[PDB]
RNA sequence: AUAGGUUUGGUCCUAGCCUUUCUAUUAGCUCUUAGUAAGAUUACACAUGCAAGCAUCCCCGUUCCAGUGAGUUCACCCUCUAAAUCA
C-alpha cells in the first residue's frame, strides 16, 4: 500500500477528475529486486591506495 | 562554489537564537554549510509546542516530489518527518526506539511495583 | 501625588479643572522641548520620572499627574492620534517620553481591540474563489483496508520473532559480544502507577 | 576540521574503537525492516522521477505545447 | 419539481440588489486613512456624466453581496492509526502541505496526536495553519477580542453595524459556526432597535433580507421602507417573502385575491405578519399623504 | 582576460601522475599485516576489531 | 529645470508606458525617416517621443536610425528566423505607427499577464528568510509561536542554562 | 523671501476662477473618496460643450527635484525628519 | 541552428576592408544612461566573412551568426547588403533613389 | 534639510567653512540586574593541548566544514559538454 497521506491524496485526485473506483493505489514492489548488503560490488570500479608508505 | 561530486539532499538548517530552534527544510548541495546556500526552500519545522500545543511542520509536497525526482536524498531526521505525516513509511527506527521505550518502561513498572508489594 | 480619578480617568478631562488648564487645545499645544540646534533629536526623552523624582521639562502626560493613560481614557486618547488619517503620532511631534509614547500606543490598540475607538476597518475581499467542500482533503477519505480490520498499515511494524536457525546464526556472527536477547515487545505503552 | 595533512594526535595513538553489543532478536528484526523501508522508498522514489520526466516532455513535446506553437506560427503568418 | 429559489438565483439577486439601494455619497465615504493631494481634471458635463456612471459601475462591484453559505460540517477522518508510536511524542504535530498553486479548501493538513493517530486537521486549525503560512490581509490567528459578547454590544451601541461585519468577514471564512453566529446576533439586533438604514448602499444587506424572510421577521423592515415612503422595496420583500414560503397563508391569500403593489402589503399584514396592526396603520399614513401630493 | 599561463602546476601535475605510476605500491606491499600488532605495516593502520579473528 | 525640450520623456514613468513588447523572434528594428517634409512627421514624432519607450521594454533588441537615405519612411524588422517585415509608415502618426507594430509583432496582453503571473509564484508566502527574499525571518514573529528570546527572556526550564544545572 | 512668499500666494488662481476662465467643471478626485467625481467648481456662465483638448505629451518643464524624490533617487539625512507638531 | 556565439542578428556600417574575406562592421546599440535616462549610441566592432569581397566601406549591412567562430575575431558572416554607399534601392517602392530623391519615378512601371 | 552661524562701517549677491541629525570604533570619567545579538589592530611570529575518521581487511572520507581578506573584473547569462546524484 501507499502510505497513509500518499493514499488519500491520490484518491482525492481521484474524485476531483472525476474517476470513480473503488480499488486500492498500491505501489509496484515486484521491480525493486532487494540484493543482500553483502553481495560481491564492482571491482573495476573501486580504487586503490596512495603510494605513501610509512 | 562547484564542489568536487557531492549530490543534493533535502535537509534542516537550524535557524532562531539561542534556546529557541528553528528549523527550514532546504533542498542543498550535500557539501554546503548547514546554514549556507540552498537549492530551495521546501518548507519549515517548530520544534517548539506553540500555544495550541502544536509543533508545527510546512511541507511543500509539490516541490518536495520535485526534487526526489531529480536524485535529491534525504536526512535521517527529514525522513523521520516523512513518515509521522505519512507520506513515506514510518522509519524503522521509529518503530524500533518505541518498542525500546516500551521495554524500558515495562522495565520500570516491576521494580516499583515490587517496592510498594515487598514494602 | 494622589490623582482621585485613577479610577475613573475619563472623569478628569469633563471636569471643570481640565477646562481651565488646557481649555479645547489638546493637553500637548503648549509643550516645547529644550534642546540645541534647530533639528530636534529623534527620540524624546526616556522617562520623565526617575526614581519618583520628575525632570525638569516633563512632558506633557508626565506634569499632569491626573491624566492617566487607560485604554477606557478614550478622550485623551484620541488628542494622540490623527483625526484626518488615524495614525498615532510619532513621541517628537508631541514630546511625550517614550515610556509614556509606549503607554499611549499600548493603551490606544486596546481601545481599538475594544471597540471604544473607531477607527478605519476595510472592505476585504473572500479568501477563497471557489467555496465547495467536495474536495478528498476535507472530506472523509475512504478507509483503508487495513485501517478497517485494525492491522498495521505495513507488515513489518509489527514485530515478528525470528526463526531460531536465525538467531542462532547472528549469534555465531558476534561470539563474544552478545546482548541478553529481546522477546516480543509490550502490546501497549506502560504507564508509571 | 583537520585536513589529510594535519598529523595525529598522540593521545588518539591507542585508540581501538570497540563495536557494540549485538541483541540477536532485535539485529534480525531491525534488518528486515530496513529491506522492506528501502524496497518501499525505492518503489516511490521511482515513481516521483517519472513524474519528473513525464512533466518536462510534457512542456517539450505534449500536444497542448505543440497546439500552442502551431497557432502562435499561424497568427505570425 | 419545485425547487424553492436559493439566495445566488438571478431573480432574487436583482431584488435583493434593488432592496439595497445605491448611494455613491455612502459607498465612497471618505476613508480616514494616510492621504495625498487630489488631483484635478476639467470636465465638460458629458464628461461628469461619464464619470458619474463609471463610479457607478466601480460601486456595484463594491457593494456584490457575499454569497450565504450553510455551516460547514466538522472533519472527523482518521487516515491511518500507528499504535506503535502511542506513548513516544508528547505534542501533536500539525502537517500543513504549502504547494502554492492549490485552492486552500483542497489542501491537505493532517495532524499526527500523541496516540499516533493521523488525522484530517479540523476547520478550526486548517483556518488557523492557512494564516501562518498563507497570511491574508485583516486575518489573525488568534481570534480579535472584539467578538466576545461584551465587546460586541460595545460596537452597537455606536451603531458600528457594519464595521463589526467587515471585521468578521476578514477574520472568519463564511461558512464558519463564528461567522454565522456574529452576523446573525448583528442581524437581530439591527432587528429589535431598527437600524436598517445603516446597511443600506452596502454589500450586508442582502444577508440581512435574506435572514429576516426564511425566519419570518420581515415585519420590521416592511414598517422601515413604508415610513422611508419605498414602497417599490416593500412590495418586492413581501413579493419574495412569498416566493420562499409559497404554502402560506399570505401567499395563498394574494393567488386567492390576485393582490399587486400595495394590496400585497395588507393581503401580508392581515393573514402572516405579526405586528399585523402596526403595519396596516403605518401604511395607512402614508397612502394619505401620497394622495395629497397628488392633488 | 587573458589569464596568465601557470607553467608550473602544470609541469608538476604531469610530473605527479608518472610517478604515481612508477613508484606505485604492489599489492603485496599495501596488503601486508603485522600478524601479532594487526597492522598494515605499508600505512601503520590498525584493521577492525572485527576483522582480527 | 530639466534640461531639453519635452523633459517628461527622461522619467522612468514616461519610459515605462510604452506598450510594445515584441516578440523574442524580434532582433533588430531598423528605423528610416526623413528629416523635413510633411508626410514624414509621424515617424519624426515616432522617433523623438516612442523610440525610448520601445527600447526600454525590448533591451536586448537592436534599434538603429538612419537620417534621409530614401525619399520615404519605413520600419523594417529582422527576425531570428530570416524574415524581413517592412513596414510602411510614411503618412501615419505616430501612435499608429506604435499600434501597428503592437498588432503584429507585439506580444498580446495574455501573454505578458501569463509571464507575471509565473513571477508571482518564485516567491512563496510561506518561506521564511531574510526580508529581501521573504515576508518573515523566523518563526517566532508567528503570533502564537514561541516568541523570540530577545524580546521575551524564555522560561528558566526551557534554557540549556538550567537544564544542566538540575540535571546536575 | 517674506515679499516673495505674499507674491506667490496672492497671484494664486482659485478652483472657481479656473472654472470661469475654461467654462469646464473643476472636478476633484480623492484617493479616500475612490472614483467617486467630486465637482469644486463649475461655470458660473455658460458650460463649454468641447471637451478640452488632450494633449498626448506634457510640453511641461519638471523640477528634477520633483523627478529625481520620485525615482527614489534622493537620499537624505536630514529630509523627513521627526519634528515637533507646527 | 544553434550558435555559440552571442549576437546573432546585428546591422552594421563597413568601416574597414583591409583584411582579406572580412569587413570590419561597426555596429551601434542604444544604451540608457542611467543618470540622465536619456538613450545614447554604444558601438561596437564586428569582424565579419565577407567570402566574395563584396563589402565597400560605407555600406549598411546584415550579419548573421557564424555556427562556431572561424577565427579569433570573426564570428559573423555578410547576410545581406541592406543599403550600398551611394547605391540605395528604396525598399516601398523598389526604386533607385540617390538621398531624398527618386531616381526612377516610382510611376515609371505604373 | 523647514534650515542655521560666519566676509562688511553697512547693504545685496556669490562662495567656502562650520552648527543642528543618524551610526561605528577609540579615549576620558562613571556603571545595578536579566535576556539577546555582536566581538585581535596586524596575510607579523607562535609554547602547549585538541580540531578526521569509519569499517570484517578492500575501499570511502580526511578535496567538506571551519578560517582569513593578501591578491583581485575566474563570481553572472548563453552555447557546448565531463565528473557527480537518480541502486
Ligand atoms: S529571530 Fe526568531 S527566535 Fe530569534
Ligand atoms: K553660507
Ligand atoms: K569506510
Ligand atoms: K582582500
Ligand atoms: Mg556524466
Ligand atoms: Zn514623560
Amino acid at each position: 500500500p501507499y502510505p497513509p497521506l500518499l493514499r488519500a491524496m491520490i484518491i482525492a485526485e481521484r474524485q476531483k477528475n472525476g474517476d470513480t473506483s473503488t480499488e486500492e493505489p498500491m505501489l509496484n514492489v515486484q521491480r525493486i529486486r532487494m540484493e543482500p548488503w553483502d553481495y560481491p560490488a564492482k571491482q573495476e570500479d573501486k580504487g586503490r591506495a596512495k603510494g605513501t608508505p610509512v | 562554489k562547484a564542489y568536487r561530486g557531492g549530490h543534493l539532499t533535502i535537509r534542516l538548517a537550524l535557524g532562531g537564537c539561542t534556546n529557541r530552534p528553528f528549523y527550514r527544510i532546504v533542498a542543498a548541495h550535500n557539501k554546503c554549510p548547514r546554514d549556507g546556500r540552498f537549492v530551495e526552500q521546501l518548507g519549515s519545522y517548530d520544534p517548539l509546542p506553540n500555544s495550541h500545543g502544536e509543533k508545527l511542520v510546512a511541507l511543500n509536497l509539490d516541490r518536495i516530489r520535485h526534487w526526489i525526482g531529480c536524485g535529491a536524498h534525504l536526512s535521517k531526521p527529514m525522513e523521520k518527518l516523512l513518515g509521522l505525516a505519512g507520506f513515506f513509511p514510518l522509519h524503522p527506527m521509529m518503530i524500533t526506539n518505541a518498542e525500546r521505550l516500551r521495554r524500558k518502561r515495562a522495565r520500570e513498572v516491576l521494580l516499583a511495583s515490587q517496592k510498594t508489594d515487598a514494602e | 501625588p494622589i490623582s482621585p480619578y485613577k479610577d475613573e480617568p475619563w472623569k478628569y478631562l469633563e471636569s471643570e479643572e481640565y477646562q481651565e488648564r488646557y481649555g479645547s487645545r489638546p493637553v500637548w499645544a503648549d509643550y516645547r522641548r529644550n534642546h540645541k540646534g534647530g533639528v530636534p533629536p529623534q527620540r524624546t526623552r526616556k522617562t520623565c520620572i526617575r526614581r519618583n523624582k520628575v525632570v525638569g521639562n516633563p512632558c506633557p502626560i508626565c506634569r499632569d499627574h491626573k491624566l492617566h493613560v487607560d485604554f477606557r481614557n478614550v478622550k485623551l486618547l484620541e488628542q494622540f492620534v490623527c483625526a484626518h488619517t488615524g495614525i498615532i503620532f510619532y513621541a517628537p511631534y508631541t514630546g511625550v517620553c517614550v515610556k509614556q509614547h509606549k503607554r499611549l500606543t499600548q493603551a490606544i490598540q486596546k481601545a481599538r481591540d475594544h471597540g471604544l475607538l473607531i477607527y478605519h476597518i476595510p472592505q476585504v475581499e473572500p479568501r477563497d474563489l471557489d467555496f465547495s467542500t467536495s474536495h478528498g482533503a476535507v472530506s472523509a477519505t475512504p478507509p483503508a483496508p487495513t485501517l478497517v480490520s485494525g492491522d498495521p498499515w505495513y507488515p513489518w511494524y509489527n514485530w515478528k520473532q525470528p526463526p531460531e536457525r536465525e538467531l542462532s546464526r547472528l549469534r555465531r556472527l558476534y561470539q563474544g559480544h552478545l546482548q541478553e536477547e529481546s522477546g516480543p515487545p509490550p502490546e501497549s505503552m506502560p504507564k508509571m502507577p | 576540521r583537520k585536513t589529510r595533512h594535519d598529523p595525529l594526535a598522540k593521545s588518539k595513538i591507542e585508540r581501538v574503537n570497540m563495536p557494540p553489543a549485538v541483541d540477536p532478536a532485535e539485529f534480525f528484526v531491525l534488518m528486515e525492516r530496513y529491506q522492506h523501508y528501502r524496497q518501499t522508498v525505492r518503489a516511490l522514489r521511482m515513481e516521483f522521477v517519472s513524474e519528473v520526466q513525464r512533466k518536462v516532455h510534457e512542456a517539450r513535446a505534449g500536444v497542448l505545447a505543440e497546439r500552442k506553437a502551431l497557432k502562435d506560427a499561424a497568427e505570425h503568418r | 419539481e419545485t425547487k424553492k429559489p436559493t439566495f445566488m438565483d438571478e431573480e432574487v439577486q436583482s431584488i435583493l440588489t434593488k432592496m439595497t439601494g445605491l448611494n455613491l455619497q455612502k459607498t465612497f465615504k471618505p476613508a480616514i486613512q494616510e492621504l495625498k493631494p487630489p488631483t484635478y481634471k476639467l470636465m465638460t458635463q458629458a464628461q461628469l456624466e461619464e464619470a458619474t456612471r463609471q463610479a457607478v459601475e466601480a460601486a456595484k462591484v463594491r457593494l456584490k453581496m457575499p454569497p450565504v453559505l450553510e455551516e460547514r460540517v466538522p472533519i472527523n477522518d482518521v487516515l491511518a492509526e500507528d499504535k506503535i508510536l502511542e506513548g513516544t511524542e508528547t505534542t501533536k504535530y500539525v502537517f500543513t502541505d504549502i504547494s502554492y498553486s492549490i485552492p486552500h479548501r483542497e489542501r491537505f493538513i493532517v495532524v499526527r496526536e500523541p496516540s499516533g493517530t493521523l488525522r484530517k486537521a479540523s476547520w478550526e486549525e486548517r483556518d488557523r495553519m492557512i494564516q501562518v503560512y498563507f497570511p491574508k490581509e485583516g486575518r489573525k490567528i488568534l481570534t480579535p477580542i472584539i467578538f466576545k459578547e461584551e465587546n460586541l454590544r460595545t460596537m452597537y451601541s455606536q451603531d458600528r453595524h457594519v464595521d463589526v461585519l467587515n471585521l468578521c468577514f476578514a477574520q472568519f471564512e463564511p461558512d464558519s459556526t463564528e461567522y454565522i453566529k456574529v452576523h446573525h446576533k448583528t442581524y437581530e439586533d439591527i432587528d429589535k432597535r431598527g437600524k436598517y438604514d445603516l446597511l443600506r448602499s452596502t454589500r450586508y444587506f442582502g444577508g440581512m433580507v435574506w435572514y429576516f424572510v426564511n425566519n419570518k421577521k420581515i415585519d420590521g423592515l416592511l414598517i422601515d421602507q413604508i415610513q422611508r415612503d419605498l414602497i417599490d422595496d416593500a412590495t418586492n420583500l413581501v413579493q419574495l417573502y412569498h416566493v420562499l414560503h409559497p404554502d402560506g397563508q399570505s401567499a395563498q391569500g394574494a393567488k386567492d385575491q390576485a393582490a399587486e403593489g400595495i394590496n400585497l402589503i395588507k393581503v401580508f399584514a392581515k393573514t402572516e405578519a405579526q405586528k399585523g396592526a402596526y403595519i396596516e396603520l403605518t401604511l395607512q399614513t402614508y397612502q394619505e399623504a401620497l394622495s395629497r401630493h397628488s392633488a | 582576460k587573458k589569464v596568465r599561463p601557470r607553467l608550473i602546476a602544470e609541469l608538476a601535475r604531469r610530473v605527479r601522475a608518472l610517478r604515481e605510476q612508477l613508484n606505485r605500491p604492489r599489492d603485496s606491499q599495501l596488503y601486508a599485516v603485522d600478524y601479532e600488532t594487526l597492522t598494515r605495516p605499508f600505512s601503520g593502520r590498525r584493521l577492525p576489531v572485527r576483522a582480527w579473528a | 529645470p530639466m534640461k531639453g525640450r519635452f523633459p517628461i520623456r527622461r522619467t522612468l514613468q514616461y519610459l515605462s508606458q510604452g506598450n510594445v513588447v515584441f516578440k523574442d523572434s524580434v532582433k533588430v528594428m531598423t528605423v528610416n525617416y526623413n528629416t523635413h517634409g510633411e508626410l514624414g512627421e509621424g515617424a519624426r514624432k515616432f522617433v523623438f517621443f516612442n523610440i525610448p519607450q520601445i527600447q526600454y521594454k525590448n533591451p536586448w533588441v537592436q534599434i538603429m536610425m538612419f537620417k534621409n537615405m530614401t525619399p520615404s519612411p519605413f520600419l523594417r524588422f529582422y527576425l531570428d528566423s530570416g524574415e524581413q517585415v517592412l513596414v510602411d509608415v510614411e503618412t501615419k502618426s505616430n501612435k499608429e505607427i506604435m499600434e501597428h507594430i503592437r498588432k503584429i509583432l507585439g506580444k498580446n496582453e495574455e501573454t505578458l499577464r501569463e509571464e507575471e503571473e509565473e513571477k508571482k509564484q518564485l516567491s512563496h508566502p510561506a518561506n521564511f528568510g531574510p526580508r529581501k527574499y521573504c515576508l518573515r525571518e523566523c518563526i517566532c514573529e508567528v503570533e502564537g509561536q514561541v516568541p523570540c528570546p530577545s524580546l521575551v527572556p524564555l522560561p528558566k526550564e526551557m534554557r540549556g542554562k538550567y537544564k544542566a544545572a538540575l540535571k546536575a | 523671501l517674506t515679499q516673495g512668499l505674499f507674491r506667490g500666494l496672492s497671484r494664486q488662481e482659485t478652483h472657481q476662477q479656473l472654472a470661469d476662465k475654461k467654462g469646464l467643471h473643476v472636478v476633484e478626485i480623492r484617493e479616500e473618496c475612490g472614483p467617486l467625481p467630486i465637482v469644486v467648481a463649475s461655470p458660473r456662465g455658460p458650460l463649454r460643450k468641447d471637451p478640452e483638448p488632450e494633449d498626448e505629451v506634457p510640453d511641461v518643464k519638471l523640477d528634477w527635484e520633483d523627478v529625481k524624490t520620485a525615482q527614489g533617487m534622493k537620499r537624505s539625512v536630514w529630509s523627513n525628519l521627526k519634528r515637533a507638531a507646527t | 541552428v544553434r550558435s555559440s556565439v552571442h549576437a546573432r542578428w546585428i546591422v552594421g556600417k563597413v568601416i574597414g576592408t583591409k583584411m582579406q574575406k572580412t569587413a570590419k562592421v561597426r555596429v551601434t546599440r542604444l544604451v540608457l544612461d542611467p543618470y540622465l535616462l536619456k538613450y545614447f549610441n554604444k558601438r561596437k566592432t564586428y569582424f565579419a566573412h565577407d567570402a566574395l569581397q563584396q563589402c565597400t566601406v560605407g555600406d549598411i549591412v546584415l550579419l548573421r551568426a557564424l555556427p562556431v567562430p572561424r577565427a579569433k575575431h570573426v564570428k559573423h558572416e555578410l547576410a545581406e547588403i541592406v543599403f550600398k554607399v551611394g547605391k540605395v534601392i528604396d525598399p516601398v517602392t523598389g526604386k533607385p533613389c540617390a538621398g531624398t530623391t527618386y531616381l526612377e519615378s516610382p510611376l515609371s512601371s505604373e
